[PDB]
């Protein structure tokens, strides 16, 4: 980048501004935004003492339909430099090497492909499959039941869920004030064709892509303290 | 042009009532279904944003009810009237028929794309009878079209994206054959939550054998049966805005009202679809408050049950129905009654006792 643009990224509370800059059109869900930002950044890859460790961040987001998961997937597909957006039936892993593989309707896929997904998750190989997997799932009955166990509500094996380093549950809990706030924000987005005015205007997509590219270039070393 | 303007100026609020009333003289009753069909003919507004995100402007309506309630007749009439109408039954066309496929040409060795049923029917109407008989795989295939109006195809050596912005009519029968009054609508419909949510409007039709209703239906059917086209000898084998009154088609009582001609109706529908309405600030707050009331109605549902879950797509459905109603009458802005009609339609469709 031009260092002035990096300074334009590095004001106070820059972490919050970067987190909110990802999909600002969807109100709230700042934790999921931070998780997606860290997935964009990613960890470090090391091969100590004969074994290879992964630095890729794989996140599984499951929630009731209508919580704007598909729009988040489309936005992260747009923003990521190497991104592959695919559906369950419609399928790619190799094509998204050193990138992000955005897949939705994970719960609506046969277990035969799921079996091959385990090797990709565990070793990032198939050929190399060094990619960040972002999977989307839905409850079996269309609504998440807290009475039922998590595995039954996801109808996926426990090992597959464990291989996902982050799990985020979004439930469409009915709250009057939250519903009114969401409705008014949606109406402003429709009428003005723009996001509601927040504290700080989000950064451009190109600037964020370049900043993520530069931050990926560094390999921090973990202190022993 | 002059006749259309005169009819719009004279009949200010009566356009939406008359077009729904004169939609199908051969079919008796079902005013809400006729209003929904009129809204589909008018259509919504497709909006493109600076970021390039696409928002659907089509409406999906599913009709479920007992046999012999004049549902196939409505589908055939819509097929006849719609410019781009393609009929696809449940098991008549599979996912391969509905969704475009890739065929490897032997002459040149390259791969070409052949359009599917929905790809050809761009900005049109697709009618699906016996939707209950359709498999779940075809429903998932249709889900992408119903959500974003696009089909993504990727086979080794070629990849492309095709537009599938279309509206769908679906007619299905209950799982038990006849709708059960005692059992909940969820058991009778027997469909997943995602499919119902993607649908914008749900209508349930009941064959209530009331003496007056039966007498009226029989009289209407009998009058239509005894009718013969003028200019044809009896026993032989085989544009004004208001239609000419007929003693059999209309009746002595209906002499006080006249039906709109088909050609004039088609021209007015096309002109209205050309018109681009703009939403107002006054209606936005009212729609938001009514949406909040609908979401909070779970504690006020009383003994009435809901046919479909209420999600964020309902607000978009409300806006789209308001846009269609604004298209019904030639105007530029959205008024209060414009949203009130859509709210009444939602109240009728969503809640059943």
């Amino acid at each position: 980048l031009t260092r002035e643009e990096l300074r334009q990224i590095a004001e106070e509370d820059f972490y919050e501004k970067l987190a909110a800059s990802i999909a600002p059109e969807i109100y709230g869900h700042e934790d999921v935004k931070k998780a997606l930002l860290l997935l964009l950044v990613g960890g470090v890859d090391q091969s100590p003492r004969g074994m290879k460790i992964r630095g890729n961040i794989n996140i599984c987001l499951m929630g009731d339909p209508g919580v704007a998961k598909s729009q988040l997937l489309s936005y992260i597909d747009r923003l990521a430099p190497r991104s592959q957006y695919t559906t369950g039936r419609g399928s790619a892993l190799v094509l998204a090497d050193q990138g992000v593989c955005c897949i939705d309707e994970f719960d609506k896929m046969a277990e035969a492909d799921r079996t091959a997904i385990h090797e990709v998750m565990e070793q990032q190989t198939i050929l190399n499959a060094r990619c960040s997997i972002l999977a989307a799932a839905n409850p079996a009955y269309g609504r998440y039941n807290p009475r039922r166990s998590l595995e039954q509500n996801i109808q996926l094996p426990a090992a597959l869920l464990s291989r996902f380093d982050l799990l985020w549950l979004i439930q469409d809990r009915p709250d009057r004030d939250n519903d009114l706030r969401l409705a008014q924000h949606i109406t402003y987005v429709h009428q003005h064709s723009r996001q509601p005015p927040s504290q700080f205007e989000p950064l451009d997509m190109k600037l964020m892509r370049r900043y993520i590219a530069m931050c990926r270039e560094k390999q921090p070393m973990v202190p022993e303290s | 042009i002059a006749k259309i303007k005169k009819f719009s100026k004279t009949r200010s609020k009566d356009i939406f009532d008359q077009l729904a009333k004169s939609l199908a003289p051969s079919i008796h009753g079902h005013d809400y279904v006729k209003k929904a069909i009129l809204c589909l003919l008018l259509g919504g507004v497709e909006r493109d944003l600076e970021n390039g995100s696409h928002i659907r402007g089509d409406i999906n309506i599913l009709l479920i009810g007992d046999p012999s309630v004049a549902k196939s007749q409505l589908l055939r009439y819509v097929l006849c009237t719609a410019p781009r109408a393609i009929p696809t039954t449940g098991r008549g066309s599979s996912g391969v028929g509905l969704t475009a496929a890739v065929t490897t040409d032997q002459e040149t060795g390259e791969r070409r794309l052949e359009a599917g049923a929905m790809v050809l029917a761009d900005r049109g109407v697709v009618c699906i009878d016996e939707f209950d008989k359709m498999s779940d795989m075809d429903r998932t295939a249709i889900h992408e079209v119903m959500e974003q109006g696009r089909v993504t195809i990727a086979k080794a050596g070629i990849h492309a994206r095709l537009n599938a912005r279309c509206s769908v009519l679906a007619a299905a029968n209950p799982v038990y054959g006849r709708y059960d009054q005692y059992k909940t609508p969820m058991e009778n419909i027997g469909l997943q939550d995602s499919l119902l949510s993607r649908f914008d409007l749900l209508f349930i039709m009941l064959d209530q054998m009331d003496p007056e209703q039966d007498r009226e239906i029989s009289d209407h059917v009998l009058r239509m049966h005894r009718y013969r086209a003028p200019g044809e000898q009896d026993g032989d084998a085989m544009t004004q805005i208001y239609e000419k009154h007929d003693n059999l088609l209309h009746g002595t009582k209906k002499k006080k009202e006249k039906m709109v001609s088909a050609a004039f109706m088609k021209k007015y529908i096309h002109v209205a679809k050309i018109i681009k309405p703009v939403l107002t600030q006054e209606s936005a707050t009212y729609i938001a408050e009514e949406y909040s009331r609908l979401r909070s109605q779970d504690s006020m549902s009383s003994d009435t049950a809901r046919t479909s879950p209420v999600t964020a797509r309902t607000l978009e459905t409300l806006i789209r129905l308001a846009t269609a109603h604004a298209k019904a009458r030639m105007s530029k802005t959205v008024d209060l009654q414009d949203a009130e009609e859509a709210v009444e339609l939602v109240q009728y469709a969503y809640f059943k006792k």
